[PDB]
């Protein structure tokens, strides 16, 4: 029993308050992604539970996109973040 | 040498996999030790099919080589009856019959003379071989282990019944690959219905990719292109062990193209070729996959969801569309698919497919092109299914919503969720 952070695209400045518990086995999960729009750059990050993630940095047509991983409660929060 | 047989049987060896050097004669003990037969290794049979010249193709070295390098201490026994296959096709067909009783008096007398066990051999049959094999099965004193049908002939064994043909019944398993199922039953090159425990129809089976202009051995590769692929598939399945191919159990080949039967659970998924599971199920299986034209042959499998929404209640029809995956190894781009139409707050579903191992999906890109006004959609989310990893991703836009207008800038989503099946 384990709860993550689940919250879909969210501005890089905004802090997520939704939350998920886990199901067996499972582990925190954060991906964020920069690069640019229509209207100006953008840094959104994105939170759930998940299997098995592996972490990355890929740039990606353009737009860097970094997961990271972490496997106890509400940990699942942006590097520039808090807890 | 109450052993009259008309078939010959030549072991070949991993240094030697063209010609027919040394052959086992049955009734003559001493020749099994001459070829240097190992009785602690499995045993390969392969029969081939028919032959409008008197000769071999050039698939039997290849498939000779592939099972050696998957398998380099079996022993793979080439049956040849050549002569046999050289009449013309219902004489040939017919000859299936004694083919396969020379083969089965052949395995007996390995049982009977050097108590080798009927659980090492495994036959391979390529259209009429296939049936050759079947009827083998029928009639060796215990059931052999596995036999694969490589096209097993269709034309007067569509029709026919079970002791006649290749069936599930011929061995403890039966692997069957339907590549050429093009045409009328009956008189389809090969056949149309499940002869074995696992049915597998690439590209739904009744005709290959690759095959309608090329450069293409042998005497006309042309027109036997499709019916040939089986062999290539399963050579393609022993040279990449550690790398199989998945097949999914589907309904239909038309319900597999909308993306309908990815899916792995209880037995609907299995590997096409040498690694695939003895599942021997219930009744029947049926199974789909897309493949290449070209050899390395995998292809991964996606269903893709998209719920197309707007204020405003527009249909289109026959819409074209590029797709663009980008994952953690690689990326495929413009990846074409159509939809027979495209309406306001409805959701359609289909299959994408692509060579390329992307890795774990991380972005999503989506082009509306305009046909060969000012039309378009809010996408929130996308939702896609991955086959061989069993993991459903939503993808959203980086904004509230991405706008999808026909003719202009791709659409662009970032994974946002994630989950395992
Ligand atoms: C017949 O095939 C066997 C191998 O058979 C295969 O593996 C078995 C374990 C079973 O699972 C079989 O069903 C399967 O098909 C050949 O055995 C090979 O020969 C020898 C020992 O028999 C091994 O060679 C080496 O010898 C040197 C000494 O100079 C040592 O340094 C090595 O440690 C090793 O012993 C070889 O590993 C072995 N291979 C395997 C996979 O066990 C056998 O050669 C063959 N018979 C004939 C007549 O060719
Ligand atoms: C597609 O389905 C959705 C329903 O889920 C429809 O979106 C809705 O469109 C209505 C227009 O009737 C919008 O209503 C607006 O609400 C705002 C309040 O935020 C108000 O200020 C406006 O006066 C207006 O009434 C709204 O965006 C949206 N509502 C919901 C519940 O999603 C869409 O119209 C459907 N299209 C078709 C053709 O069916
Ligand atoms: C978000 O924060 C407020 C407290 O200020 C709270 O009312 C709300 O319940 C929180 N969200 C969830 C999902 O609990
Ligand atoms: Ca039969």
């Amino acid at each position: 029993l384990l709860r993550c952070y689940t919250c879909k695209s969210l501005p890089r400045d905004e802090r997520c308050n939704l939350t998920q518990n886990c199901s067996h086995g499972q582990t925190c999960t954060t991906l964020i992604a920069h690069g640019n729009t229509e209207s100006g750059l953008l840094t959104t990050h994105s939170t759930w539970c998940t299997d098995s993630c592996q972490p990355i940095t890929k740039t990606v047509e353009g737009t860097q996109v970094t997961m990271t991983c972490c496997q106890s409660s509400l940990c699942n929060v942006p590097p520039w973040q808090s807890s | 040498d109450f052993i009259d047989i008309e078939s010959k049987f030549a072991l070949r060896t991993p240094e030697d996999t063209a010609e027919d050097t040394c052959h086992l004669i049955p009734g003559v003990a001493e020749s099994v030790a001459t070829c240097h037969f190992n009785h602690s290794s499995k045993t390969f049979m392969v029969i081939h099919g028919w032959t409008v010249t008197g000769m071999y193709e050039s698939w039997v070295p290849k498939l000779v080589a592939a099972l050696y390098k998957r398998e380099p201490d079996s022993n793979v026994i080439v049956v040849d009856w050549l002569s046999r296959a050289q009449e013309h096709y219902p004489v040939s067909a017919g000859y299936t019959k004694l083919v396969g009783q020379d083969v089965a008096r052949f395995i007996n007398w390995m049982e009977e003379e050097f108590n080798y066990p009927l659980d090492n051999v495994h036959l391979l049959g390529y259209s009429l071989g296939a049936h050759a094999a079947g009827i083998a099965g029928s009639l060796t004193n215990k059931k052999v282990n596995r036999i694969t049908g490589l096209d097993p002939a269709g034309p007067n064994f569509e029709y026919a019944e079970a002791p006649s043909r290749l069936s599930p019944d011929d061995a403890d398993f039966v692997d069957v690959l339907h590549t050429f199922t093009r045409g009328s039953p009956g008189r389809s090159i090969g056949i149309q219905k499940p002869v074995g425990h696992v049915d597998i129809y690439p590209n739904g089976g009744t005709f290959q990719p690759g095959c309608n202009i090329g450069e293409a051995g042998d005497v006309d590769q042309l027109v036997k292109c499709s019916h040939e692929r089986s062999i290539h598939l399963f050579i393609d399945s022993l040279l990449n062990e550690e790398n199989p191919s998945k097949a999914y159990r589907c309904s239909s080949k038309e319900a597999f193209e909308k993306g309908l039967c990815l899916s792995c659970r209880k037995n609907r998924c299995n590997n096409l070729g040498y690694e695939i599971n003895k599942v021997r199920a219930k009744a029947s299986s049926k199974m789909y996959l897309k493949t290449r034209s070209q050899m390395p042959y995998k292809v991964f499998h996606y269903q893709v969801k998209i719920h197309f929404s707007g204020t405003e209640s527009e249909t289109h029809t026959n819409q074209a569309f590029e797709i663009s995956l980008y994952g953690t190894v690689a990326e495929s781009e413009n990846i074409p698919f159509t939809l027979p139409e495209v309406s306001t707050n409805k959701t359609y579903s289909f299959l994408i497919y692509t060579e390329v191992d992307i890795g774990e999906l991380l972005m999503l890109k989506l082009k509306w092109k305009s046909d060969s006004s000012s039309p378009g959609f809010a996408i929130q989310k996308i939702r896609v299914k991955a086959g061989e990893t069993q993991k459903k991703v939503i993808f959203c836009s980086r904004e509230k919503v991405s706008h999808l207008q026909k003719g202009k800038a791709p659409a662009v989503f970032v994974k946002c969720h994630d989950k395992s099946l």
